[PDB]
């Protein structure tokens, strides 16, 4: 999912752009991919 | 070192056991720190 | 085909060729000629090999030496004026020998 | 209202578009081989146009810049050399011509340019906002404790 950003491939978005610009773009990978992470342990807490 | 400039001078002196190099822990206090911002790539002592 | 050319056209009447569909490698260029003036001004000389572009103009035409000088972007002469201009926003480079 | 552990002034004269150019982490010939700020730049640019100084009858070729450097420009660095840049595998180095190009072109100025192309005059302030003793401030009251 690219969340809201260019591209879902963090590899593409680093050799496609520069570092200042693609900032914003992997910053919005991150808070998607953690967010996602954050939801997956939260269920398997339940789980457990 | 000189980190983005920014020359950094440590120093702790005691009169330690002598023999050299010793194994006894000692923090490092600062002197001078001095904003040079220049190249810099080798490096050469001047003796008495 | 455009540097080994036999009647490079005068600069009144500038040949311009489209050049699409190809991979565009400097080398055959660097080694054709002894250059005298490679100045760029949109891209790198040394930054050619690394950009993909939609579309290359090559105009070719025979002048005279100060003439060389004469065209650049933002530039006036008598052919600055009546022959040829540059355009102020020129994104490419130009190759005298 | 702030206070500065230490202040860097930066000047040169550079064109309209670099202007748009030069800014932290950007592309462009000035901005790879003749300037390039940090990422995680802290500080000011100042740019006003300067055709009165810069600028005179029959030219002025006295200014400078770089376009051919071995690699990028590591940021605040002072890479002033005159040193031909080499093409293809010839290590030259003793005539000008062919495939040995300087590394640095003349920043030819006259008053009759365009707006892209006039001689704005640039300086850059850097600011170090950290927890260290710092060296300037401005309005200040000195209430007791
Ligand atoms: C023209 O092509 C021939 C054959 O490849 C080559 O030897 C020659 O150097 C070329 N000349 C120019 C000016 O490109
Ligand atoms: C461009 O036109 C001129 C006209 O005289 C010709 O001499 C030249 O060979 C042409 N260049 C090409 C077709 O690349
Ligand atoms: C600055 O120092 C680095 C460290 O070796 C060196 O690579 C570079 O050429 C120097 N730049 C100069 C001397 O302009």
């Amino acid at each position: 999912s690219k969340f809201g950003a260019i591209s879902s491939v963090l590899n593409d978005i680093l050799s496609r752009l520069d570092p200042p610009e693609a900032e914003v773009q992997i910053d919005r990978l991150i808070t998607g991919r953690l967010q996602s992470l954050q939801t997956y342990v939260t269920q398997q807490l339940i789980r457990a | 070192k000189n980190i983005d400039g920014y020359f950094k001078i440590y120093s702790k002196h005691t009169p330690i056991i002598g023999r050299d190099f010793p194994q006894g822990f000692s923090a490092l206090e600062p002197l001078v720190d001095l904003p040079i911002g220049i190249n810099i790539t080798r490096f050469q002592t001047l003796l008495a | 085909e455009v540097f080994n050319a036999t009647r490079f056209a005068s600069v009144y009447a500038w040949n311009r060729t489209r050049i699409s569909n190809c991979v565009a490698d400097y080398s055959v260029l660097y080694n054709f000629a002894p250059f005298f003036a490679f100045k760029c001004y949109g891209v790198s000389p040394t930054k050619l090999n690394d950009l993909c572009f939609t579309n290359v103009y090559a105009d070719s035409f025979v002048i005279k030496g100060n003439e060389v000088s004469q065209i650049a972007p933002g530039q006036t002469g008598n052919i600055a004026d009546y022959n040829y201009k540059l355009p102020d926003d020129f994104t490419g480079c130009v190759i005298a020998w | 209202d702030l206070c500065f552990t230490n202040v860097y002034a930066d000047s040169f004269v550079i064109k309209g578009n670099e202007v748009s150019q030069i800014a932290p982490g950007q592309t462009g010939n000035i901005a790879d081989y003749n300037y390039k700020l940090p990422d995680d730049f802290t500080g000011c640019v100042i740019a006003w146009n300067s055709n009165k100084l810069d600028s005179k009858h029959s030219g002025n070729y006295d200014y400078w810049y770089r376009l051919f450097r071995k690699s990028k420009l590591k940021p605040f660095e002072r890479d002033i050399s005159t040193e031909i840049y080499q093409a293809g595998n010839k290590p030259c180095k003793g005539v000008k011509g062919p495939n040995c190009y300087f590394p640095l072109q003349s920043y030819g100025f006259r008053p009759t340019y365009g707006v892209g192309h006039q001689p704005y005059r640039v300086v850059v302030l850097s600011f170090e906002l950290l927890h260290a003793p710092a060296t300037v401030c401005g309005p200040k009251k000195s209430t007791n404790l």
